[PDB]
RNA sequence: CCCGGCGAGGGGAGUGAAAAAGAACCUGAAACCGUGUACGUACAAGCAGUGGGAGCACGCUUAGGCGUGUGACUGCGUACC
RNA sequence: UGUAACGGGGCUAAACCAUGCACCGAAGCUGCGGCAGCGACGCUUAUGCGUUGUUGGGUAGGGGAGCGUUCUGUAAGCCUGCGAAGGUGUGCUGUGAGGCAUGCUGGAGGUAUCAGAAGUGCGAAUGCUGACAUAAGUAACGAUAAAGCGGGUGAAAAGCCC
């Protein structure tokens, strides 16, 4: 019972009841999203892959968290040329809790 | 998620026996190195030795095409005054048959401690018999 | 800086860096590169800029209810307790009394009070008008600061 | 107004020496060597964010090639048959499926071979 | 003569690994008195193998 | 109680003192005492005086029990160094350091 | 008071708010030198990092695993001015 | 100096010629997320908000916007012996210089906000001053006139006294 779907520009493999950190959605923290573009649903050995986004199956997930990632420290340096540059980054994410894979 | 990595304690390695009679040197050596590194298994990991143990019987009967039986020279240097030693394929096959197979496979392996371990997987014999009958070596034909 | 102008070692021949004197600001106990002189920090204000600034301060002071105008402000003895009780009854904490004429009596009875200052009309400065919480002034002082400024 | 620069300089040096924690020898102790170490570590971290994205793809490609060659087909004909069979499963997911559940991978090789041949 | 750069504290400790002073294994006991001494030496009280030698 | 004893500004370098301090770490204190007796060093007589001072402090200041003592923590720190001047050849001056050390012995029943 | 050379130095007791305020005395950093504990390391070659990553050891826990430290092996990588 | 004129193994194709189909392959392009500059087009111009497009490698150099340190006013204010500055850890947080909190040490100072003034920010100058390393427990211990024993003194004697 695992499904493969494309959320935020990239694919994800997902079981029922695991928390998944994907890109930032414009969804509030107490609601549920339904990804309708499910690439592959496999239960037992009856694997249903599709000419894309197979049919019917919907992945409902409830949003839990909206944090930011670990601070990445970007350093540009050109040696003996009198140039360095310092920058920081933190990436927004969204944590979803999967609660069902349809047929 | 994170991608799968193999773990060195739970990797389960097989034994194979290859009869190297009447085969080309480098084709057999390439198949041997591919099986030794582990690139035929789905759970391949570039820093974990995934490969299998291979017992290569009959290193005497390996073949080389063209005039390579008399003119493939092996060079090695003793690290001394000016002694560069050299030996062709014929006197290397006669004097030390397993060194041909081990040199051909060791040139095809990664260099580093992992490559030395995956070379220790390889066990080359020149006879038709081996003493490794307690590990059940399956026939791997190529 | 005190010291002689002799080279401490040669120019060439030693392993040491080139040096010319012990008084150079690189060295310890001998010093400052750009040393200060006593300098004049007075900057010129225009007369009209000063008068317009005082008019702006008085306008915002009467706009902000910080300007009290008193008919007549009199204290008999030079006692500071009398002025303290007088400013207590008028509910005043931090006062600038600009009286119309600096009598020596009321000036002597505010020298010990901290948040209370007594000036003449000519002694009006901008920063004391902004400093004290309540400027109070006698009516003749209002007339004098009007005819002096405008 | 004489400014003494002991506190600000000690803070600026402690900031750098906290980042060189774990380096061999004077690279974790001495400020000059630790500054050069921290700067080259930042350069390597930039370059290796790029090379991380490359190296994981070549790892997935080697695993897909291996598990496809256990199913008769090479990597090239498998990816061509999956493109002509119009799937959007990328190489991260194909490699994860190729290791974890081989049944789906046999179904995928069956579909790609039906499209290819 | 001189070094091109200074050795580490690691290469200094590896060099001084061979400088450990050996201990005496055990002192031997005299038969009469019971005082410890080195082997083949007299005691501090001048006994050797149960015989008073020096006065 | 752990019962320290020190000798501060011991007139020897800490390397030479640390040589014989390596010999008696963790030993039972009678073995430590006669090993320190039969060693041909002056660091031996220095740390032997510190060790017997430690046993005496353990006897007198707290409970009892000479024979149960074990030399748990012996360490040599580097003390101040006194700077002198050695005249070398051709007029150039030198600087020798008379090194000192702090010897500390911690001996306890545990 | 005790060890020690009727030493230096130390440990108690005592003073004091405080003696890691004891005269070598407010604070007490860095370089440097040590002692202990965890992990690694004696067939493996190079700016000593960085990306991946097993195992081990401490903490926890929603009992799935996270965090901290170390880091075998492995891709790339010839300091700064 | 050592094969040494495929990078190597090795190859009779794993070489060359032609034709084609796949695939790998960059920080290119696309996808998703975010930040900033410039210019158009509107809302009523807290000179902002939005929609669209485009730009965003950089030395010498030009332009713009900031952080922090010491001192002055606000400030006889506010915080502070139920603990300040400084030191030392940890956790948060910002695009960055940074900032906030709090544990231990410390034992009396510090300073908002907005303005103002600079002895205002160091890794390099065979920089200067102090401390500490390395070589390294290494060379050396200063005429190759030379010492040996007994007794004493002492905690201790090759060197002192006899």
């Amino acid at each position: 019972m695992y499904a493969v779907f494309q959320s935020g520009g990239k694919q994800h493999r997902v079981s029922e009841g695991q928390t998944v950190r994907l890109e930032k959605l414009d969804i509030a923290t107490g609601e549920t999203v339904e990804f309708a573009e499910v690439l592959m649903i496999a239960n037992g050995e009856e694997v249903k892959i599709g000419v894309p986004f197979v049919d019917g199956g919907v992945i409902k997930a409830e949003v839990v968290a909206h944090g930011r990632g670990e601070k990445v420290k970007i350093v540009k340096f050109r040696r003996r040329k009198h140039y360095r540059k310092q920058q920081g980054h933190r990436q927004w994410f969204t944590d979803v809790k999967i609660t069902g894979i349809s047929a | 998620m994170k991608t799968f990595t193999a773990k060195p304690e739970t990797v389960k390695r097989d034994w194979y026996v290859v009869d190297a009679t009447g085969k080309t040197l480098g084709r057999l050596a390439t198949e041997l190195a591919r099986r030794l590194r582990g690139k035929h298994k789905a759970e391949y990991t570039p820093h974990v030795d995934t490969g299998d143990y291979i017992i290569v019987l009959n290193a005497d009967k390996v073949a080389v095409t063209g005039n390579k039986r008399t003119d493939k020279v092996y060079y090695h240097h003793t690290g001394h005054i000016g002694g560069i030693k050299q030996a062709t394929f014929e006197e290397m096959i006669a004097r030390r048959p397993e060194r041909v197979i081990e040199i051909a496979v060791k040139g095809m392996l990664p260099k580093g401690p992992l490559g030395r371990a995956m070379f220790r997987k390889l066990k080359v014999y020149a006879g038709n018999e081996h003493n490794h009958a307690a590990q059940q070596p399956q026939v791997l034909d190529i | 800086v005190t010291g002689s102008g002799k080279k401490p070692w040669r120019q060439k021949g030693t392993g040491r860096a080139r040096s010319g004197s012990i008084k150079s600001p690189i060295w310890r106990s001998g010093g400052v590169t750009f040393a200060a002189r006593p300098q004049d920090h007075s900057q010129k204000v225009n007369k009209k800029m000063y008068r317009g600034a005082l008019k702006s301060i008085l306008s915002e002071l009467v706009r902000q209810d910080r300007l009290i105008v008193v008919e007549k402000f009199s204290v008999e003895a030079p006692k500071t307790k009398l002025l303290a009780q007088k400013l207590k009854d008028m509910a005043l904490e931090d006062v600038l009394i600009i009286t119309g004429e600096l009598d020596e009596n009321l000036f002597l009875a505010a020298r010990n009070l901290h948040k209370v200052d007594v000036r003449d009309a000519t002694g009006i400065d901008p920063v004391s008008l902004i400093a004290f919480d309540k400027v109070v002034m006698t009516a003749d002082a209002v007339k004098q600061v009007e005819e002096m400024l405008a | 107004a004489r400014v003494k620069r002991g506190v600000i300089a000690r803070a600026r040096h402690k900031k750098i020496l906290k980042q060189a924690k774990g380096y061999y020898g004077a690279r974790s102790r001495v400020y000059r060597v630790a500054f050069q170490a921290v700067i080259k570590a930042g350069q390597y971290a930039y370059r290796d964010r790029r090379q991380r994205k490359r190296q994981f793809r070549q790892l997935w490609i080697a695993r897909i090639n291996a598990a496809a060659r256990q199913n008769g087909i090479s990597y090239s004909k498998f990816i061509n048959g999956l493109k002509k069979a119009s799937v959007e499963i990328d190489r991260k997911i194909l490699a994860d499926i190729a290791v974890f559940d081989k049944v789906a991978f046999t179904a995928l090789v069956e579909k790609a071979k039906a499209a290819l041949a | 003569a001189v070094q091109q750069n200074k050795p580490t504290r690691s290469k200094r400790g590896m060099r001084r690994s061979h400088d450990a002073l050996t201990a005496v294994t055990s002192l031997s006991v005299d038969k009469t008195s019971g005082e410890k001494h080195l082997r083949h030496h007299i005691t501090a009280d001048g006994y050797y193998r149960g015989r008073k030698v020096i006065a | 109680m752990e019962t320290i004893a020190k000798h501060r500004h011991a007139r020897s370098s800490a390397q030479k003192v640390r040589l014989v301090a390596d010999l008696i770490r963790g030993k039972k204190v009678s073995q430590a005492l006669d090993i320190l007796t039969y060693t041909n060093k002056k660091a031996a007589v220095l740390v032997k005086k510190v060790l017997e001072s430690a046993i005496a402090n353990a006897e007198h200041n707290d409970g009892a029990d000479i024979d149960d003592l074990k030399v748990t923590k012996i360490f040599v720190d580097e003390g101040p160094s006194m700077k002198r001047i050695m005249p070398r050849a051709k007029g150039r001056a030198d600087r020798i350091l008379k090194r000192t050390s702090h010897i500390t012995v911690v001996v306890s029943d545990r």
